[PDB]
């Protein structure tokens, strides 16, 4: 996605644990059970990635909600899991299909431009429109 | 009303005219009959000629009111372009109609636009302004049509195209991407009204066009607007807060007076019987104290056309320096009346220009009760111009950056040329002017570098060898598709080299000449020539062939083919050059003949190619450049007989026999020997004429790159397209270099076209009708 | 000519007059004698960043144009853009 920092160098560094576990001493006292955080939705709030949420479903891929992703991660600590992590490490790809679409970077920013292009040339439509409602019927009859 | 009104045929006459100048204190030279010239008449007398046509409008059923309270508010009249003044013997029709008939708080005001028109062709119009006063309720015959002034509004959203294709009244013919384009709405009104502020039938119509890069304009929509009963327009709403007006007048920040050191005092006639004799309008509110009595006026008052003749009469004096073709529209205000015999000042001052033309500003005011009697302002046109282009051998380092930092328009020009310059030719020309560089390196290397190599390897030149035919063949031979970079090295700057001062003074002399006519300095007839690359800076600019982004290409092309057409040594260097010569600094009795004998002497003498490239100063400035070896014995030739000091043979005559043939023969073979003695890389020695031009390696218009000038045809022929060509910019204006009578479409001017260059382009039109 | 035909002339004549023009000499001494003596032009302005030819006009004008300009009394001007930029403008200095 780019334009994030060194967010995606200290999410990529944290790989090295399923291979550290094996190399190193600390196999009985930490189990690793890495979960790829998928396109999880926010709190319903204003977010460019809550709003492309809904075009980036049609192509057949799961985005979460904040109840569902949790649900996910809870279920990565049932007994049977937790039993699972002790044999080696485990990789939970919790992310919703999203690895079978490979333009995402500029197909999801071909879903902010179609939404926020489409938001100005109806607003400033009904801009217009309304202040030439006013200089053919005047401004003296906008009292309703 | 709607119909035009035709005022019949009238005449011009020598008693009519003498008998109006006279009437009104006009005494400038060219409406008095002099002996040789033909007589003139002024703008006045249109009002003359078109009195029957203007005073039938405000006679109508529909425009009601009475005669005796009628006001004269304004009139003004305008000249045609193209239109010369009435003549002593021209006889004239005018055509009248009304524009508006509109209402107000108090009485209605009528404009009615009459045209002269001398043998079916207009010369100029009149427009005037009536006021009857009273109080008036008839708003099924109040009108009003416009002419609307030409909105230009851009497009840099892909919103501001669907807000305007939203509207109903655009009618959107031919589909194009309007986006970063600019459209120009040329649009006429025609309302009705009902109650003075709410309308009866708006109805706008007018165009909308665009200029595509080709230098060519379009009509890409249609503005129809048919509504009824409105309250006001949305049409012309939307252009104002949208767009900005063009072609309007530019006023200076500071007006300046005019007749300084001088009062302007105009004092009111006697009666004003004699004008209403000149003229025609015989009312008797001037003339008859009854009637001016029972119309509630102060007296029997001084006409107002008068007031507009007689201060016409000091513009002409002050403002044009006493030639009535320079007038090109007058209008006035009629605010407030005089009486008969009252002293008037007025003062003319120069507030502005638009299309060349000075906007002189007057006004009258009484000298003692100091009220303004007149307000109006004139069109007089500039002394008769001629642009000149300068060409290389001038340029410096930060030249037009001045003028780039405090004009806008002057900025758009470079800035639009050194894009083009770093996205297909990898260098900006922004840089080469503020610091001349000895080194510049264009690098190929991403996907876009590697396009723009492309451009470097598709540009070709023509030669000829010692023996053979043209080549054909690339200029850059050292740039191939295994060059990731190629190196442009100059010892003395990079404004020196002649591929870079070519784009970089073209573009100056067009970002001047832009910045003054987005002030409105240019005036619209006026000649232009370019010396040696300024001919291409004048007709890009006065000329508009071509725009600016296919100038610096065809220019940088130019420079390119005027390099690699010498075979050049180990070193940068050859045995071509270029010299400046002085017919008089040296041997004062040679003119343009005796040193033109010479140096054909030398042409066929020993060859070698030395001629005359750029006559500029008679008799003080030639630039002649040939090859080393034949340029040094001409500035070891003439500039021997100054010191040895024999007066060559024409000071009276040639002797009856023919010794100045071959007695000139032995000395200029025995300087050609001792050049062969002298080093190939051949010194400049300047003696005391010639003067050593460095830096040009290339003989510049000689007949040596003849030859060159094939590649350099067909490239020109694909970025000066044949729509592009406007032939009114051109015909008559241009002086070209080649020929330099002036640019003309005529059968015979098109002879010395062809004895010059030999062109089978032009021979085979030169044999049709 | 015909209007739609003035252009296909305007652009072969306008081509070839450039294209032999650098292989040409300048016939700089013979135009100097058309927009002086064949059009009597009043002002003349050198649009470039040094007067060269601005320089070379005044000359001609001193040369054989001395007693035509005084007996027809026409005042020339001979401006340059570099230098002449008050008089070019209209803007004089506020006396």
């Amino acid at each position: 996605f780019g334009s994030d920092g060194l967010y995606s160098e200290s999410k990529l560094g944290l790989e090295t644990l399923f291979n550290r576990w094996y190399s190193e001493s600390w196999s009985e006292q930490l189990t690793v059970c890495g979960a790829i955080i998928g396109w999880t939705r926010g709190t319903g709030l204003m977010s460019g990635n809550n709003i492309i949420a809904e075009g980036l479903e049609k192509l057949g891929v799961r985005t979460f909600s904040q109840k569902e992703m949790a649900f996910n991660i809870l279920g990565l600590m049932t007994p049977e899991l937790t039993e699972m992590c002790q044999n080696g490490p485990v990789v939970a790809d919790l992310n919703g299909g999203l690895q079978f679409i490979e333009n995402l970077r500029e197909y999801t920013a071909q879903l902010r431009n179609e939404i926020y292009e489409t938001s100005e040339v109806r607003r400033a439509v009904s801009i217009e429109t309304g202040i030439e409602t006013r200089v053919v019927n005047g401004e003296n009859a906008d009292a309703p | 009303a709607n119909k035009p009104i035709s005022g019949g045929e009238a005449s011009v006459s020598s008693q009519a005219i003498a008998e109006f100048t006279h009437a009104v204190g006009n005494s400038c030279e060219d409406f008095v009959p002099r002996a040789g010239r033909p007589q003139l008449a002024p703008m006045d007398f249109a009002i003359v000629l078109g009195w029957k046509a203007i005073m039938k409008a405000i006679f109508p059923k529909t425009v009601d009111g009475d005669i005796l309270k009628l006001v004269h508010l304004s009139n003004g009249y305008k000249m045609f372009p193209g239109a010369d003044p009435l003549k002593k013997g021209d006889v004239v029709s005018t055509v009248a109609h009304i524009r508006s008939v509109v209402n107000g708080e108090t009485g209605k005001t009528v404009e009615v636009v009459g045209v002269i028109s001398r043998d079916g062709k207009p010369v100029l119009e009149v427009n005037s302004q009536f006021f009857y006063r009273g109080k008036y309720q008839d708003f099924g015959n109040s009108f009003k049509k416009t002419t609307e002034t030409p909105v230009q509004v851009a497009f840099k959203s892909a919103k501001d195209i669907a807000v305007l294709k939203s509207k109903e009244w655009f009618h959107l013919e031919k589909d194009i991407d309007l986006l970063n384009q600019t459209l120009t709405f040329r649009c006429e009104s025609y309302v009705k009204f009902k109650s003075s502020t709410v309308f009866a039938s708006v109805k706008t119509t007018g165009q909308a066009l665009l200029e595509l890069p080709s230098k060519e304009i379009i009509q890409v929509a249609e503005i129809n607007y048919e509504s009824g009963s409105s309250y006001g327009n949305p049409v012309l709403d939307y252009l104002t807060r949208h767009g900005s007006t063009i072609e309007q007048p530019i006023m200076f920040e500071n007006a300046i007076p005019l007749a300084q050191g001088t009062e302007l005092t105009s004092k009111a006639p006697g009666t004003n019987e004699t004008y209403a004799a000149v003229s025609g309008d015989y009312n008797p509110i001037h003339v008859n104290k009854v009637f001016a009595s029972y119309a509630n006026l102060p007296g029997t008052i001084t006409h107002g056309m008068y007031s507009s003749a007689a201060v016409r009469a000091l513009v002409e004096q002050w403002a044009a320096q006493n030639v009535a073709t320079r007038v090109r529209a007058f209008k006035a205000d009629f605010v407030g009346m005089v009486l008969p015999n009252d002293e008037l000042v007025t003062h003319l001052e120069h507030v502005g220009m638009i299309n060349g033309r000075k906007i002189i500003k007057v006004e009258t005011k009484k000298v003692e009760t100091e009220e303004v009697v007149l307000i109006g302002e004139a069109e007089i046109e500039q002394p008769v111009s001629t642009f000149v282009f300068t060409g290389q051998g001038s340029q410096e380092q930060g030249m037009g950056m001045d003028l780039y930092n405090s004009s806008e328009v002057a900025k758009s020009v470079w800035d639009r040329a050194d894009v083009h310059f770093i996205n297909n030719y990898g260098f900006s020309i922004l840089d080469i002017v503020k610091n001349n560089p000895t080194e510049l390196t264009v690098h190929f290397g991403g996907a876009k570098g590697r396009s723009i190599r492309n451009n470097y390897i598709s540009m070709m030149f023509e030669t000829v060898a010692a023996d053979g035919q043209l080549k054909s063949e690339k200029i850059f031979k050292e740039i191939n598709e295994d060059t990731i970079s190629f190196t442009f090295k100059s010892p003395t700057g990079l404004l020196s080299a002649t591929q870079f001062t070519q784009p970089a003074l073209t573009l100056m002399e067009k970002a001047s000449f832009e910045d003054m006519k987005s002030k409105g300095l240019v005036p619209s007839e006026s000649m232009f020539a370019g010396h040696s690359l300024g001919e291409y800076s004048a007709l890009t600019s006065l000329g508009d062939v071509m725009p600016i982004e296919s100038l610096v290409d065809v220019v940088f092309y130019r420079g390119m083919t005027m390099q690699v057409a010498v075979p050049r040594d180990e070193q940068g260097r050859s045995n071509y050059g270029m010299i400046a010569v002085n017919p008089s600094r040296v041997s004062s009795t040679f003119n343009d003949s005796a040193l033109r004998f010479v140096v054909e002497h030398i042409a066929q003498q020993t060859g070698w190619l030395l001629e005359i490239v750029n006559y500029n100063v008679e008799n003080t400035q030639y630039v002649a450049a040939g090859d080393l070896r034949g340029l040094d014995t001409l500035s070891n030739v003439l500039n021997v007989f100054k010191i040895q000091k024999i007066d060559i043979v024409k000071l009276q005559e040639t002797i009856s026999l023919d010794e100045v043939k071959v007695h000139l023969s032995e000395i200029v073979d025995e300087v050609s020997k001792k050049s062969s003695s002298k080093p190939q890389p051949i010194d400049l020695e300047r003696g005391f004429a010639c003067i050593p031009l460095k830096g040009i390696s290339v003989p510049f218009h000689s007949s040596y790159l003849r030859s060159g000038v094939k590649p350099f045809q067909t490239f020109l022929c694909k970025k000066i397209p044949k729509s592009a060509v406007k032939p009114a910019n051109l015909i008559g204006k241009y002086i070209p270099n080649l020929t330099a009578k002036p640019f003309q479409l005529t059968k015979e001017y098109f002879e010395d076209v062809y004895e010059l260059t030999k062109s089978e382009k032009i021979k085979h039109i030169l044999d049709h009708w | 000519m015909r209007p739609e035909v003035e252009q296909e002339l305007s652009h072969v004549l306008l081509t070839e007059l450039l294209a032999y023009q650098f292989a040409s000499p300048v016939r700089w001494i013979e135009t100097q004698d058309v927009f002086l003596k064949d059009y009597n032009t009043e002002r003349v302005v050198e649009i470039g960043p040094s007067p060269t030819l601005a320089g070379m006009a005044s000359r001609t004008i001193k040369a054989k144009y001395e007693s035509y300009d005084a007996a027809l009394s026409l005042q020339r001007q001979v401006l340059c853009y570099a230098k002449d930029t008050k008089e070019i403008y209209y803007t004089p200095d506020p006396a």
